[PDB]
């Protein structure tokens, strides 16, 4: 009744038998933009279900000498399907998201994973770590897309902010002991109604070890996290030629 | 007294000023409107004469 669940959208299904609930966040669901909060009169694209579907980016594997890792939305999908089509041959974006991470592993396996939301997640550096430097994060550190970053510094996430706060936000937890996935219901969340997604974006996800991973010798060692996300209530408007960057 | 039709059919002395304009208020900017498409002849509304 609340550890099973089945998400349907589009042409696309997850199922799940050791969940723990769905997390809608900041109690708002995705929605369209209102002609109120609208100020471009383009007529915008819906696209109802090429676009609103589940993909499935990549698998980091889990290790004992793990540290953590942050992807960034909208880069995890702006060169995937019909969704980084639309969103390249526009120049304005609005969606929300179901994000939904999946780690499974045995009952003789123990561990927790810290799975959060953090919006205008900005990057920051060790700044030559005498604070001297004013160093700057490259490109493929900011936008590292589906591939997703190891975070160097998991402690202040990278930014000078502690991880401990990070419940303020939206999370779930992946306790190997209680549940395998993680279902996050994000919003559209910007100042403005729209905006570009190959520029900005509206916010990361984090995936961090608090407990580590321990088996014993024998069990499965190889123990994947693999990210699978579905957009929700997008639109794009402007339309022009296909730049990617 | 005015006599002859010349002078009682005359706009000598209209000192109302005639105007083809008024104004009205506009407290916001114009809001836009839904518009679909259009494939029909005669209506040419991107064709001005400057």
């Amino acid at each position: 009744s609340d550890r099973v669940a089945q998400l349907t959208i589009g042409n696309s299904t997850i199922t799940t038998q050791e969940a723990a609930n769905i997390i809608v966040g900041y109690g708002e669901w995705p929605s369209y933009c209102s002609d109120d909060d609208a100020t471009a009169v383009d007529k915008p694209t819906r696209p109802d279900v090429s676009v609103n579907r589940f993909y499935t980016l990549d698998t980091k594997l889990w290790e004992k000498s793990s540290k953590g890792w942050y992807w960034k939305f909208p880069d995890v999908l702006t060169e995937t399907g019909v969704f980084g089509q639309n969103a390249q041959f526009h120049y304005l974006y609005r969606s929300g998201f179901c994000i939904h991470v999946q780690c499974n592993a045995s009952k003789f396996h123990q561990g927790a994973l810290l799975v959060a939301i953090l919006p205008e997640y900005v990057i920051g550096t060790v700044a030559g770590g005498t604070g001297t430097e004013d160093s700057h994060p490259p490109y493929k550190q900011t936008q590292p897309g589906a591939d997703g970053f190891e975070l160097q510094h998991p402690y202040v996430l990278d930014a000078g902010i502690p991880i401990s706060q990070l419940t303020v936000c939206h999370h779930q937890r992946i306790n190997l002991r209680t549940n395998n996935c993680a279902t996050i219901i994000v919003p559209y969340m910007n100042t403005l109604p729209f905006d570009s997604a190959l520029n900005h974006c509206n916010f990361g996800l984090l995936v961090v070890p608090i407990s580590p991973l321990d088996f014993d010798q024998g069990a499965t060692p190889v123990i994947p996290i693999t990210i699978t996300l579905a957009p929700m209530c997008s639109e794009f408007a402007g339309l022009r030629q296909a730049v990617t960057q | 007294g005015d006599r002859v039709a010349d002078v009682i059919e005359s706009s000598i002395g209209d000192s109302v000023s005639r105007a083809l304009t008024q104004a009205l208020p506009a407290p916001t900017g114009q809001n836009t409107q839904v518009s679909s498409h259009r494939l029909d002849t005669g209506e040419v509304p991107a064709l001005q004469a400057a």
